[PDB]
């Protein structure tokens, strides 16, 4: 009743080589012969790379090679090319539940250095809060790689409640942009002395305050 | 019947002690022999009939991969489960071999002079295969 | 070569209902199953259904079965997916796969159709100043459907001008944020403005950004 576990991401830089593991149970990773590997570049249609656990259909590179053990399928790409970037699926046949898939894995090429993120904290406007709104507009640009976690805290105080955040998107410079909006009440906003923006970026956290004023 | 995967796939030997590449061809005078590249007799169809026991028809002679005495290799039309019914078991390398139970033998595209100088040697040449998939 | 071209995707609100259709072209489609898979924007692959190839065996996942109903007519080389009682969860792109026999395994597929099931009707945006090398911007808040065009200054400055995506609220409509960077000394001299563009609503604004 579980879809298969594969990694979020994994990066390589050009020329090494990388595996995507691909976990499931004995009813069907470990259970038949029946691994297949997808590959979807963005706004596209999967494309096979695998099937049957090692095999590879005609044109794909044998740069692609799949393999199992147990209940954990692997697929390994030698030799990474900037094109290798994409995200890959693993599906797995089963008796009863039909074609269940993985979670997929976002392939990175590391063509780019790590790049700390800018971030800009915005308090709500006056003609919001003057129409009973309240809207803090927290935007973080200019990180490499594509993928960060924002966490909003009054004061110290973890808020959950109204918070929507876009995911990481590349911006021309081949670097990526999120925004973060914490939507509140406006005597809410003017109750706690401080409001704050925290984003973690490859283990460092950048942050960023405002104040009623 | 969604219990098991119906595989469409070419069969695709070169070894072992394999002179070249062979593809299973089972044509409509029952003939199974060596083909060098993908045809329409050498398509198969693969469905189980055991939990790891596999049939094989040719989809355009519709007859069925059946294994005689010494282990040759021949396509009839009427199924029977001792002499078309193989065991299919994938070796760690990716090479498929189809064990026959009731003739102790791989399925092969050995010659008869090639079964009867490896019948005591454990294998067959011409036994490991990969499955292809089909270029429409 | 082979070609699998999926129609009926739109906008349906949560408890309607849509049909989607494949047109299969250069292949035996009727010697082949087929099967729907859907991706949720920026989710993850699902399987949805199958079908045999004759029509005589349906195939479905727990999370579609009795709403969704697979169909075939080998005339005419389409395939169907019959999607009813939708609710949020469905809103996919629904992607028409062709078997390579009757394994899971996918041959070819479309370009996909997407289904939209929100509740949400056309808006217009409220737009907000975003007040402050200084920062300041225009909040585009609440409106459905995408897009809305940012320009600012009458496009006559594009320097530093990121417009980011936007995020989808609980609430079902679309918020943005288009943001300048600016020299910290021109704060009290120039104006800098938005002008933001909604189509869907007619909406034509333009709001002034300052300290």
């Amino acid at each position: 009743q579980a879809g298969l576990t594969q990694p979020a991401s994994v990066s390589g830089s050009p020329g090494q080589s990388i595996t995507i593991s691909c976990t499931g149970t004995s009813s069907d990773v470990g259970g038949y012969n029946y691994v297949s590997w997808y590959q979807q570049h963005p706004g596209k249609a999967p494309k096979l790379m695998i099937y049957d656990v090692s095999n590879r259909p005609s044109g794909v590179s044998d740069r692609f090679s799949g393999s199992k053990s147990g209940n954990t399928a692997s697929l390994t790409i030698s030799g990474l090319q900037t094109e290798d970037e994409a995200d890959y699926y693993c599906s797995s046949w089963t008796r009863s539940s039909g074609l269940v898939f993985g979670g997929g894995t976002q392939l990175t090429v590391l063509g780019q250095p790590k790049a700390a993120p800018s971030v800009t904290l915005f308090p709500p406007s006056s003609e919001e809060l003057q129409a009973n709104k309240a809207t803090l507009v927290c935007l973080i640009s200019d990180f490499y790689p594509g993928a960060v976690t924002v966490a909003w805290k009054a004061d110290g105080s973890p808020v959950k409640a109204g918070v929507e955040t876009t995911t990481p998107s590349k911006q021309s410079n081949n670097k990526y942009a999120a925004s973060s909006y914490l939507s509140l009440t406006p005597e809410q906003w003017k109750s706690h002395r401080s409001y704050s923006c925290q984003v973690t970026h490859e283990g460092s956290t950048v942050e960023k305050t405002v104040a009623p004023t | 019947g969604w219990g098991d995967p119906i595989r469409l796939r070419h069969l695709y030997t070169s070894g072992p002690h394999g002179l070249s590449s062979c593809f299973l061809r089972i044509r409509a005078d029952g003939v199974v022999d060596c083909a060098r590249g993908q045809s329409a007799h050498s398509l198969l169809e693969i469905k189980a009939v055991a939990l790891r026991t596999v049939a094989i028809k040719g989809v355009h002679s519709v007859r069925y991969l059946c294994m005689g005495a010494d282990g040759k290799m021949q396509g009839l039309l009427q199924y029977s489960e001792e002499d078309c019914a193989f065991e299919e078991e994938i070796r760690p390398d990716g090479y498929n071999v189809y064990r026959s139970e009731k003739h102790r033998l791989p399925v092969s595209l050995s010659s008869a002079k090639q079964r009867q100088l490896y019948k005591n040697r454990g294998f067959l040449p011409l036994s490991h295969f990969l499955p292809m998939l089909p270029m429409v | 070569e082979v070609q699998l071209l999926e129609t009926g995707g739109g906008l349906v609100q949560p408890g309607g209902s849509l049909r989607l259709s494949c047109a299969a072209s250069g292949f035996t489609f009727s010697s082949y199953a087929m099967s729907w898979v859907r991706q949720a924007p920026g989710k993850g692959l699902e399987w949805v259904s199958a079908i045999s190839g004759s029509g005589g065996s349906t195939y479905y996942a727990d999370s579609v079965k009795g709403r969704f109903t697979i169909s075939r007519d080998n005339s005419k080389n389409t395939l169907y997916l019959q999607m009813n009682s939708l609710r949020a969860e469905d809103t996919a792109v629904y992607y028409c796969a062709k078997d390579n026999w009757q394994e899971l395994l996918f041959d070819y597929w479309g370009q996909g159709t997407l289904v939209t099931v929100s509740s949400a009707s056309t808006k217009g945006p409220s737009v907000f100043p975003l007040a402050p090398t200084a920062a300041l911007g225009c909040l585009v808040k609440d409106y459905f459907p995408e897009p809305v065009t940012v320009s600012w200054n009458s496009g006559a400055l594009t320097s530093g001008v990121h417009t980011f995506p936007a995020v989808l609220q609980s609430s079902g409509l679309y918020s943005l944020s288009s943001v300048v960077t600016v020299p910290s000394s021109s704060l009290g001299t120039q104006t800098y403005i938005c002008n933001v563009n909604h189509k869907p609503s007619n909406t034509k604004v333009d709001k002034k950004a300052e300290p």
